């Protein structure tokens, strides 16, 4: 995982489709520009998406599929002084370094690229795709391999049913869900979107796109508002909904907490779908004025001891109390008391 | 435990005449059929059977195939196994089948203009709020709950390269032998699985290997839909003392003719 | 530490829901674990009114003691606390039984082979011991007052389930149970409760007679 220091990093959102405009040939300490280019590629399927014209500086240009090597190991790459290297999305580790500078551009930022050098290009206004299922509309499947071939198609059209083959390895279904997800943010209209895996693997692929944004931001990225959704939630979300929300809408999500959003403030208090959304770890929100919001906190924390409890936490008094209310309501149980403890400060 | 047959959920939403259901316990198999071959013989011509892929390891690998049920000298619509969009309700004839049977074959069809009839007019009859409503609607909702999971696998195999199936008639001369791949392509997804596990390719390609099971076509797709029509020539028979008696078990080698059409194409990965 | 206070908090545990709730668990219990039992209400600050309560019928074995209010609330809160079941009704009755229970067994000597003596004793109120037949008609008069809840008049056939598998599956289901463990629970448990309302109600009951007429009667009409 220890990087070598030759190794050149940038990573962007619209690298989707190969920056040839931004390669260029590097000179090692022999001063001469080197001209003989080669190329790696995750799958022989990216080749159909390289031109050979589009490298007027270059003599002679030769592809490959990035295929994993174990005789060579990362701390030491294997040096080929007599040819310029690019990578593009490695999936792998990286293992052979061209003469002098060594870019790898990608869209994805895995661990073995994570101690490397960084050249972020951030984004601006992204736009959240909407996930939803059809439980009346012409699907149009899409190819997630390869989607390059339906850029047309995710221009245009608007409803898209994620497919992956058996064969694809969890690194390319990343891969490849993060470049659709990229042509997504970068489309000037959300568009709907489902997929037809098993749930578990959904889930696990939405651990892994997290755990990416979090490196992405470690190294600097701008913060993006989309993002996945947990399942659990998402299940809460449909119980909420069936129990007041009839229709179906595109972000019914961000329509539930935004109509909480409209009374987080004058209330001064967390809506409990947030708080379900999410040990530990406890939110809060804020107002310019300085106050927190779950008891209405200090900007510090929470106190550590402000008032004595004697006339509540006293078995006797939570006894009366209980006694009392069972009288009056005639139960013989399924009645608890406990006492007002969560008094932070008024 | 569970029946996986369309025809199985099939009720005669009229609360006083009883309702058939014929479908056979094979039914309940998750085989990827998805229907009771006592109906696959009694609205198709079709009868459900397996075939074996062995190898020289002696593995076992089976696939599903289909057989005929026409004889020689029915013609036009008899010869028709599974019909089109728009040829299958005078095949069918569905003013004479039971209402459910006609609501079930237009959802099949997803002719979506006889289902709204059949529910406004459905909306008439008394007692319908009281049984026949809530009838009608669990009739409904099995319908889209087996379609339903069809389309999402039917669609994938539209999508990449897992399993090529080309139903391009060998020998391309051959006969019209119509590339109604897309006609196909036009049924619905619960269709295009069907006649998919119904008819098995002549030519079947594994990673490299090739092997050939029949050396001509045996049904074919005109617009009609699927008709067992052999090409270029005549079609084949089917069947539906002391010679016999010197004649003992001598591998009978069953003469029924069974669907054959289609090319093939499996990938590695594939199982 | 030089206690065990594990140990001897299970050897408690299993005595006072022995004597208390008087659950199905019936094994022997040897001088070893009251000893330990004692021991451990002893060691905890929280169990000293406890240890109180059975150090006092030491001395005198044939009365309930006199409490205050707040007292029976520390005591039962020390309890609950002590079993882990809150869901349980504990009030008045377990406390009574526990310090009959204690009070035999204190007051009681050595024994090679167990003593296996029914629970009806010290009985509380004072009253002179009742007949089935006055207790049976002063609490009739009192049922037979007033005060129906519910007027089911028509009448629809018992339902029954018509879902096969809804049987078949809890058939599977239930099947592994045991059905020895099944009876034997049950048994016991209609016999603790005919005792303890017995006992309350402070009459003279049949110790092998009526449950064991009882049971003789079934076994003769349906054998003979």
């Amino acid at each position: 995982m220890e990087c070598p220091f030759q190794i050149q990093v940038c990573i962007s959102d619209r690298f989707f489709a190969f920056p040839h405009n931004l390669v260029e040939p590097q000179s090692d300490v022999g001063n001469k520009l080197i001209e003989n280019l080669i190329v790696y590629v995750p799958t022989d399927d990216d080749r159909l998406y390289i031109d050979k014209k589009q490298f007027p500086k270059f003599n002679s240009v030769l592809v490959y599929r990035h295929e994993h090597d174990v005789n060579i190991d990362s701390r030491s790459p294997k040096k080929t002084a007599s040819a310029t290297i690019v990578y593009w999305n490695p999936l792998v580790p990286i293992t052979e370094i061209g003469a002098g500078e060594t870019r790898v551009f990608s869209v994805l930022l895995t661990n073995n690229l994570f101690y490397c050098n960084t050249m972020i290009v951030h984004h601006e206004n992204p736009k959240c795709p909407i996930e939803f299922t059809y439980p009346k509309s012409n699907l149009r499947p899409i190819a997630c391999e390869i989607p390059l071939s339906h850029f047309k198609e995710l221009v245009e059209s608007n409803d898209f049913l994620l497919c992956f083959n058996l064969e694809t390895s969890t690194m390319v279904k990343i891969l490849s869900l993060k470049r659709i997800f990229c042509i997504f943010q970068y489309r000037k209209q959300p568009a709907r979107y489902v997929i037809n895996l098993p749930h578990e693997e959904i889930d696990n692929l939405y651990n892994k796109l997290n755990w990416e944004r979090t490196r992405r931001l470690m190294k600097g990225d701008v913060p993006s508002n989309c993002a996945t959704v947990n399942r659990s939630s998402l299940k809460y979300i449909k119980q909420a909904q069936s129990l007041l929300g009839i229709p179906d809408y595109s972000q019914t999500v961000v329509d539930f907490v935004k109509m909480f959003q409209k009374i987080i403030f004058p209330y001064q208090l967390v809506p409990n779908v947030i708080i379900k959304l999410n040990l530990f770890c406890k939110n809060d929100s804020i107002a310019i004025s300085s106050s927190g919001i779950v008891p209405i906190n200090m900007p510090d924390f929470s106190p550590p001891n402000t008032f004595d409890y004697s006339d509540y936490a006293n078995r006797t008094n939570i006894n009366f109390v209980t006694q009392r209310v069972l009288t009056d309501g005639g139960f013989s149980s399924g009645i608890t008391v406990t006492p007002v403890k969560y008094n932070y400060y008024l | 435990r569970v029946n996986r047959c369309i025809f199985a959920s099939i009720v005669s939403f009229d609360a006083c005449i009883t309702y058939k259901s014929p479908c056979s316990p094979d039914a309940y198999h998750d085989d990827g059929w998805f229907i009771c071959n006592n109906h696959l013989i009694k609205r198709f011509k079709m009868s459900k059977m397996v075939l074996p892929i062995f190898d020289e390891d002696d593995n076992q690998f089976k696939m599903t195939i289909a057989r005929h049920l026409v004889g020689n000298k029915e013609r036009g619509i008899k010869r028709i196994l599974i019909p089109s969009a728009t040829n299958y309700q005078d095949v069918f004839n569905l003013n004479s089948m039971m209402q459910a049977e006609q609501l079930i074959f237009h959802l099949i069809y997803n002719n979506e203009n006889a289902v709204n009839t059949i529910c406004d007019n459905l909306k008439y009859t008394e007692g319908f709020t009281s049984n026949t409503q809530r009838v009608i609607h669990s009739v409904y909702a099995t319908t889209k709950s087996i379609l339903d999971t069809t389309n999402p696998n039917t669609f994938c195999s539209r999508v990449s390269r897992d399993e090529l199936r080309f139903f391009d008639v060998t020998n391309a001369r051959a006969l019209r032998g119509g590339a109604g791949d897309q006609l196909f392509n036009n049924y619905s997804g619960f269709l295009q699985n069907l006649i998919r596990r119904a008819v098995a390719p002549e030519y079947l390609q594994i990673d490299t290997e090739e092997l050939r099971f029949r050396n001509c076509a045996t049904c074919i797709i005109d617009e009609t839909g699927l008709v067992a029509s052999v090409p270029d020539g005549p079609e084949l028979y089917n069947p539906i003392r002391e010679l016999d008696r010197t004649l003992s078990g001598y591998e009978e080698y069953p003469t029924y003719v069974p669907l054959f059409l289609g090319y093939q194409i499996i990938n590695s990965e594939n199982n | 530490e030089l206690i065990n206070m594990r140990r001897y908090r299970n050897a408690a545990r299993k005595l006072i829901h022995h004597y208390s709730l008087n659950s199905t668990s019936s094994t022997e219990y040897k001088i070893s674990d009251v000893v330990m039992t004692m021991i451990f209400l002893l060691r905890s600050e929280k169990y000293h009114s406890l240890f109180k309560l059975l150090e006092t019928t030491f001395d005198d074995y044939t009365c309930r003691p006199q409490m205050t209010q707040v007292q029976t609330d520390t005591l039962l809160d020390a309890v609950r606390s002590l079993l882990e079941m809150p869901s349980t009704t504990i009030d008045l009755t377990t406390v009574d039984i526990m310090r009959s229970s204690f009070a035999r067994c204190f007051n009681s000597p050595i024994m090679r082979y167990a003593k296996i003596v029914l629970l009806q004793n010290v009985a509380l109120q004072r009253d002179k011991r009742t007949t089935l037949e006055e207790l049976l008609i002063e609490r009739g008069e009192k049922i037979q007052m007033l005060q129906p809840q519910q007027y089911i008049n028509s009448g629809t056939e018992i339902p029954f389930c018509d879902d096969a598998e809804f049987l078949n599956r809890l058939l599977k289901h239930i099947d592994p149970y045991p059905l020895s463990r099944m009876y034997y629970n049950a048994a016991n448990t209609m016999f603790y409760t005919t005792m303890e309302n017995y006992a309350v109600s402070n009459c003279k009951f049949n110790i092998e007679d009526y449950n064991n007429i009882f049971k003789v009667m079934e076994n003769i009409r349906k054998h003979s």
